[PDB]
């Protein structure tokens, strides 16, 4: 499932339904990074002020 | 600068900044202290008490 995506490029209309998929773990970490990479601060952010 | 506007909250009406803005460049629009300088330039120099005033 590719690997190196840093800018939130995440490919969901690639994976697969009766091969391996022992990567959903691996796609957590995945997710984990791209999330932590975009926004590396992250204590409380309710400073949407939607209005 | 995220963090200090989260303590905000109260961004309503635009920036609404609790400072002065004691800082700008250049424009006829915000004013810097430069327009108290300004004025009396105008005032005294070219409009009002010009030479010989």
């Amino acid at each position: 499932e590719t690997n190196a995506v840093v800018i939130t490029d995440l490919n969901p209309l690639y994976p697969r339904d009766r091969d391996y998929i022992y990567e959903g773990a691996a796609q957590i970490r995945l997710i984990k990074q791209t999330l932590q990479n975009t926004f590396p601060n992250v204590t409380e952010p309710v400073d949407i002020d939607s209005d | 600068t995220f963090k200090i506007m989260s303590e905000k909250l109260k961004f309503t009406g635009d920036a609404m900044d609790v400072g002065g803005l004691m800082i700008k460049n250049v424009t006829p629009g915000t004013g810097d202290k430069d327009v108290v300088t300004k004025g009396q330039m105008e005032a005294f120099m070219k409009n009002w008490m010009e030479n010989k005033l």
